[PDB]
RNA sequence: CUUUAAUGUUUGAUGUUCUAACGUUGACCCGUAAUCCGGGUUGCGGACAGUGUCUGGUGGGUAGUUUGACUGGGGCGGUCU
RNA sequence: GUUUAUUAAAAACACAGCACUGUGCAAACACGAAAGUGGACGUAUACGGUGUGACGCCUGCCCGGUGCCGGAAGGUUAAUU
RNA sequence: AGGACCGAACCGACUAAUGUUGAAAAAUUAGCGGAUGACUUGUGGCUGGGGGUGAAAGGCCAAUCAAACCGGGAGAUAGCU
């Protein structure tokens, strides 16, 4: 499913609304990219399917700490 | 984003500087290789004390070929040889790249890598470069001095 | 040959048969035959995604080699023989070291003819080898468009594709519907224009002999209801709209390429 | 402070090259006596393609509807303050 | 040959033939939030769509309008800034 | 040899009479078309309702079809009887 395993981010339903104010149920989805990371803890590349604010989250954090909180999460990766 | 460069970089710095770099080539390049480093400040509070180590030993050992990618085109290196080949057209043969060098012996060892393997190609009507290639068509074909020399 | 066939019934009145005299009247070579079995134009989800399929005679497929791999061992062609799966003739030929196998068959192709493949191989048909191999402006059938693959360019009947011009890595090619393409110099390809050439000129005579084939009746839109086609309904004959396919499209000239992927390949679009 | 030359330098642009993102419904190895999937090696493409958000155009393919009243029936004509 | 099972069997549908048009293969197109599948284990002498409807003689003139196709100096024009 | 001819089985359904609280919610009798093919038929499987399937009649999808049946929103709404 489109799940970004880093934050979650689903797919979520709203409305798109015309200029007559017509609401139609419509899907934002996120912005999903499959990634392979270097990881050096193993000298490993694990491939993710991750947001770009997930990839941001990693940048920032850094890829152990977000593969930590995966493992005690579940989320085999 | 900024990073710490743990050896030389074409364009950006030299043994230790926070430059800040695209994401895209950090995330890609520069940390999958041993060039660089993000600075989220205990990374730099650790490198003040792994300089010791840094810049002697492993600037000592390795400094260039960072990735063998452009250091290979620019630092001419490996060009003595004594394997010909056939008729000027490397196609497949890994031939020599560390016996027989002098340059590469002291210090900095810049290195190359093997070419496409024997499956369509052979002898004639094309070349190959001794050094590094991911592109084996569209690479530059220029004279290694190890083709024919 | 092409055949007329009188006119002893209507059916038989204008039927032309294409009857050619060498071709192999027994069973095929048991070992490379597999089953293959009729969908009826329906995929997995059990609905016609191509209309106008179904029916026909039971069909055994043939494992035609397309790849031709097998370099250095010369083979002689002991037989041809009719394809049902295709429009093309097949060859069995037997290599020096006890193998056969199924090629697509040249125009000038007989049997005991020898042929190889290879980048040692001579210049005459059923011969392959690598473009890079191949001298330019020369005549060339099943076609590789990567290396390895296997050829997928002029196998129908009579086609043949046209070696244009070499640039470095890349061939040229001009393919059977006047398109000038890009190819990796890499691929391999056939020598020879692909035989059966009368082909064409076989007429079916009757409706039953395309229902034979597995081609079901098309009905026209025109024919329809408005809930049913665009072309829909009307009292009596009417069109009043620019033609479209039954979703909506506009047939008769709208382009349908959309690939951004293959166009740097492609030198000159078919006039 | 008026003006005017250049670059380390920040993003704007055209172009060409490149590879490391990303694609491969190319080849070979392994999980594995498996046309799936995955990993790996190699080639070919390559910051293009493609996907997410936002955006202009098109869009009876689909949907929801509206299309008045008077009236010597109704409609057509006329009318309506 | 087919057709309104159960008031219409036909001049209606289909049809061999012909023309246009799209499609270079991961084809177009279709079923599918997708993966994938058919097309096709086929490859332009192929495949889809559309129209006409054996065969004979033929098929004249018009690109002003709508559509499609191609190309462009320029005008107007969204998000963003 | 033949989508050739006459004609049983078999598949159909052009005309007439009967019957129409029928023997029968589509039949009987007498005639009638095809009858080696685009034939027919048994067993099993697949396609599901804005969907399928359709040599196309809005035909068929369990005696029901210009949107099946069952259950629900539901005691919809009814300026009408
Ligand atoms: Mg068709
Ligand atoms: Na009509």
């Amino acid at each position: 499913s489109r799940v970004c395993q880093v934050t979650g981010k689903r797919p979520v339903t709203g409305n798109n609304r015309s200029h007559a104010l017509n609401a139609t149920k419509r899907r934002f989805l996120p912005n999903l990219h499959s990634h392979r990371f270097w990881v050096e803890s193993e000298k490993r590349f694990v491939t993710l399917r991750v947001s770009a604010k997930g990839m941001r989250v990693i940048d920032k954090k850094g890829i152990d700490t977000v593969l930590a909180e995966l493992r005690a999460r579940g989320e085999k990766y | 984003m900024q990073v710490i460069l743990l050896d030389k970089v074409a364009n950006l710095g030299s043994l230790g500087d926070q430059v800040n770099v695209k994401a895209g080539y950090a995330r890609n390049f520069l940390v999958p290789q041993g060039k660089a480093v993000p600075a989220t400040k205990k990374n730099i509070e650790f490198f003040e004390a792994r300089r010791a180590e840094l810049e002697a030993k492993l600037a000592e050992v390795l400094a260039a070929a960072n990735a063998r990618a452009e250091k290979i085109n620019a630092l001419e290196t490996v060009t003595i040889a004594s394997k010909a080949g056939d008729e000027g057209k490397l196609f497949g043969s890994i031939g020599t790249r560390d016996i027989a060098d002098a340059v590469t012996a002291a210090g900095v060892e810049v290195a190359k890598s093997e070419v496409r393997l024997p499956n369509g190609v052979l002898r004639t009507t094309g070349e190959h470069e001794v050094s590094f290639q991911v592109h084996s068509e569209v690479f530059a074909k220029v004279i290694v001095n190890v083709v024919a020399e | 040959a092409v055949v007329k066939c009188k006119p002893t019934s209507p059916g038989r009145r204008h039927v032309v048969k294409v009857v050619n005299p060498e071709l192999h009247k027994g069973k095929p070579f048991a070992p490379l035959l597999e089953k293959n079995s009729k969908s009826g134009g329906r995929n997995n989800n059990g609905r016609i995604t191509t209309r106008h399929i179904g029916g026909g005679h039971k069909q055994a497929y043939r494992i035609v080699d397309f790849k031709r791999n097998k370099d250095g061992i010369p083979a002689v062609v002991e037989r041809l023989e009719y394809d049902p799966n295709r429009s093309a003739n097949i060859a069995l030929v037997l290599y020096k070291d006890g193998e056969r196998r199924y090629i697509l068959a040249p125009k000038g192709l007989k049997a005991g003819d020898q042929i190889q493949s290879g980048v040692d191989a001579a210049i005459k048909p059923g011969n392959t080898l690598p473009m890079r191999n191949i001298p330019v402006g020369s005549t060339v059938h099943n076609v590789e468009m990567k290396p390895g693959k296997g050829g997928q360019l002029a196998r129908s009947a009579g086609t043949y594709v046209q070696i244009v011009a070499r640039d470095g890595a890349y061939v040229t090619l001009r393919l059977r519907s006047g398109e000038m393409r890009k190819v990796e110099a890499d691929c391999r390809a056939t020598l020879g224009e692909v035989g059966n050439a009368e082909h064409m000129l076989r007429v079916l005579g009757k409706a039953g002999a395309a229902r034979w084939r597995g081609v079901r009746p098309t009905v026209r839109g025109t024919a329809m209801n408005p809930v049913d086609h665009p072309h829909g309904g009307g009292e009596g004959r009417n069109f009043g709209k620019h033609p479209v396919t039954p979703w909506g499209v506009q047939t008769k000239g709208k382009k349908t390429r959309s690939n951004k992927r293959t166009d740097k390949f492609i030198v000159r679009r078919r006039s």
